[PDB]
């Protein structure tokens, strides 16, 4: 892919699924606050969003999906949000006559459980990166991504256990808004493919 | 304009090869029948019934997007996914997500994986097929992921048995009413061997169905698969008893039904 | 002139899944009245499915009157195959020809002087008895002193692929004339197995494994076990019988090739379609 | 069944004795003679076979019993019935010839209930109990098979089969010596003494 000079880079068109991330994103200057308010689509029930709706509301560059946060009272499946994502994910991918850089990116606050993690990686073509917010040598948040940004592997903690996981995805919900912080700084090895704002 | 050509067949979920068995009697040539499929009392009856023909690949769920490269092309892509996490009769039934019922998306998932793609205009033909006793959001988002709306054939109309389904797909015709054949054993009582008398004329799914000698009795594994539409000792496979023959013959396919839903794919493939 | 070639009727004893019927109608015989003699109650659906009611059942051997013989009857062809627990040396708490299931041959004896016509009488009357080789000297002494006859023996071997020594006392035309196999006959194993299964051996015995597919061993299937015997495929797909079923049912039966080499000159006796 | 005819016509009867020979109890009847023979003995019928029994032959009466009560058989007791029904066969009177026949198979309680069930089918009867009763106890007991005229008329009802095989049940465990009570069937000859020659 032909890498453009910054001065006429354009904007990211982004469709964001179940969570917003909107106002992430602007704080990295993906987005221009007051912009138009077309650059990012945000639906969350895609229940009869069908594939003639994401070609009107498109294109898009980045398409990302996400679960609810880990100690959110969740009201669907927790592979509802896969299917759902990979589906519409199918209906933004570019046409392979006209091809143009296009990522995703789908991110699991260990909601998802053991069974759905393979389906998940089998669907995305991918293993999951465990990104964790880790303080004091002890886990207190985590998420899972699957991601065609060019980054996203090297963000992995080897370090962290499936076990320990689970147990934290026991214990923490148990007792308990989204860990975004984990996930915001990913979208950095795009600012050189479309316009930064200052 | 394209030669007529033996039909290439990937079916998930292949149960007793009932897909091959249409497609023989209606006199498709086939060229390739990769079926998917993980009973083993199932795969017997497919390997011996059809000797060896059908390609035979285990858990769908570890079919590779380079094994549907590999084994294609593909003209037809055929699923129907275990059922008993989305029936109503079922009360413990986890639904189309969890369970069983999540089988659906692998079908999907390989359907597009089997697709061609764009610039590719040479046919291709699919069908998937579930019960009508779902939920009506889980009816709902399957029409949603394969992106078009079912068809409703009841096997009573063409078998002497209740077994309403629904069809998803693209099939030439589905939507064509299906009428019944001078062959197809409308009542029960066609079914039944010498000396037994039908209850009933049509079957649902009374425990007892048939009276002999004055006195009741179940259904015989021969008589079964004659409302099914199999032929005679189809499911006489392997040693299998009585209670292995009737599960898989519970899990099928009415094969009139599905003769009716293959019948045009004679006019675009090569035939015997 | 000459007596008219008549429907053949017969008393079958110890029937079990009706193979001198199959036969006879395999053969083209015509069967004015067939009535049998057999206990077992899934014996006796195969009978009655297989062969639509034609078959006259009657229960206990035991229980069948002289009266019974004379209303029944008169009868052409009796023919039967006792149990063989008691008689055979692989049983080796057998019992013998004088009690047990072994005595039951006293009861073929007893049937067929009731049936036999009278000294006036010169019409056609045949019959056959039938049991194993493997057998006490002094009881296959007994059965031919009973039967005023010696047997001849015929192994199932020479036409179907299994091991089978019997011993069959009769008048049957043409008992002791050479058994040639037919075109049609199933002589190797390998000619009685399904797809994709290889026989270790040419011939069954009466390993335990006595075949391998995939590599890796398999007892024999019901269909194969009816093509050894050399009966129709799903001949005992009756019923809802299971695998334990059948094989009892096709372990104590004749070889229907041997029977139809006994049961061909018939042809000329009876009349036929 | 069959006509009297006077006694300067009665010939000697033609005896055939399986397994048990009753020659002294015919003797002292007076069916036979003192000193000779008319009667044929056999304890082995093995390999007999049916021209053996015509060339013997012909016979009037065919007598077989079990060996007596006590006595460990040398052989099941069903034997003596089969072998006995074997012969008798081969005995009978053609149907172009009918003449007096008589058969009887007598059992010293050696014969069990299936034993028993077998005999009275193929003896075409039910036995009769002929028992030897002293000071109103039961004694000893046979039963008989036979178409001699009267035979049925030795029959004892009073004997119940508790008290057969109870009977049975001491006599068997008794050290004694076994004899067979031959006593008890002597008597049911006398029907026959109209139909052949009496020796004085
Ligand atoms: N993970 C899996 N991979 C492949 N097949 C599976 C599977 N899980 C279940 N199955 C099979 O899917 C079938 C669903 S019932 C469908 C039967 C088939 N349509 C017919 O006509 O016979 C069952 O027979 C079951 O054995
Ligand atoms: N008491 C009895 N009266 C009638 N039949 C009996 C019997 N005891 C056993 N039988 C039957 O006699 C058979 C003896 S083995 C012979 C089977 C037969 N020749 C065949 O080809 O199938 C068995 O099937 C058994 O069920």
């Amino acid at each position: 892919f032909e890498t453009v000079p910054v001065w006429r880079r354009q904007p990211v068109r982004v469709l964001s699924l179940f969570e917003d991330i909107k106002k992430e994103l602007t704080s990295l200057g993906f987005l221009e606050s007051g912009s138009d308010p077309g650059q990012l689509k945000h639906v969350v029930d895609v229940t009869d969003t069908v594939r003639k709706d994401v070609e009107e509301w498109g294109p898009f560059d980045l398409v990302y999906g996400a679960t609810p946060p880990l100690g959110h009272t969740c009201d669907r499946p927790p592979s509802w949000y896969l299917f759902q994502f990979h589906r519409l994910l199918q209906y933004a991918r570019p046409k392979p006559g006209s091809p143009r850089p296009f990522f995703w990116m789908f991110v699991d606050n260990l909601v998802l459980n053991k069974e759905d993690l393979d389906v998940a990686s089998r669907f995305l073509e991918m293993e999951p990166v465990t990104i964790p917010d880790v303080h004091g040598g002890s886990l207190q948040n985590a998420v899972r991504v699957w991601s065609n940004i060019p980054a996203i592997r090297s963000r992995h903690w080897a370090l962290v256990s499936e076990e320990e996981l689970s147990l934290l995805a026991q214990n923490k919900q148990s007792s308990k808004k989204w860990p975004t912080k984990l996930v915001k700084n990913c979208f950095l090895p795009l600012r050189e493919y479309f316009k930064y704002f200052s | 304009h394209m030669r007529r050509r033996p039909i290439r067949v990937l079916s998930l979920f292949d149960g007793i090869a009932t897909g091959y068995l249409v497609l023989k009697e209606l006199g498709i040539k086939v060229g390739k029948y990769v079926a998917s499929e993980v009973c083993e009392e199932s795969i017997a009856v497919g390997t011996v019934k059809h000797e060896g023909n059908i390609k035979y690949v285990n858990d769908v769920r570890n079919i590779t997007k380079k094994n549907i490269e590999e084994w294609g092309p593909f003209d037809l892509v055929i699923g129907g996914s275990p059922c008993n996490d989305l029936s109503n009769v079922n009360p413990a039934r986890k639904g189309l997500y969890e369970g069983t019922g999540r089988l659906f998306f692998e079908f999907y998932h390989l359907l597009n994986y089997s697709r061609p793609k764009e610039g590719d205009d040479r046919p291709f033909f699919w069908m998937f097929e579930n019960v009508v006793a779902m939920k009506v959001g889980d009816k709902r988002d399957i029409s949603r992921f394969l992106e078009c709306n079912p068809v409703m054939i009841d096997a009573i109309k063409v078998s002497a048995a209740h077994r309403a389904r629904y069809f998803w797909g693209n099939l030439p015709g589905m939507n064509r009413p299906v009428i019944a054949s001078k062959n197809d054993k409308l009542e029960l009582q066609d079914c039944l061997e010498y000396n037994r008398i039908a209850k009933l004329k049509k079957v649902r799914t009374q425990l007892f169905p048939v009276v002999m000698n004055g006195k009741e009795d179940v259904l015989w594994c021969t008589e079964l698969e004659r409302i099914f539409g199999f032929p005679v000792h189809y499911t006489d496979v392997s040693n299998m008893g009585r209670g292995a023959r009737q599960k898989l013959l519970g899990r099928s396919w009415s094969v009139p039904v599905i003769r009716h839903l293959f019948a045009p794919l004679k006019d675009y493939f090569a035939c015997e």
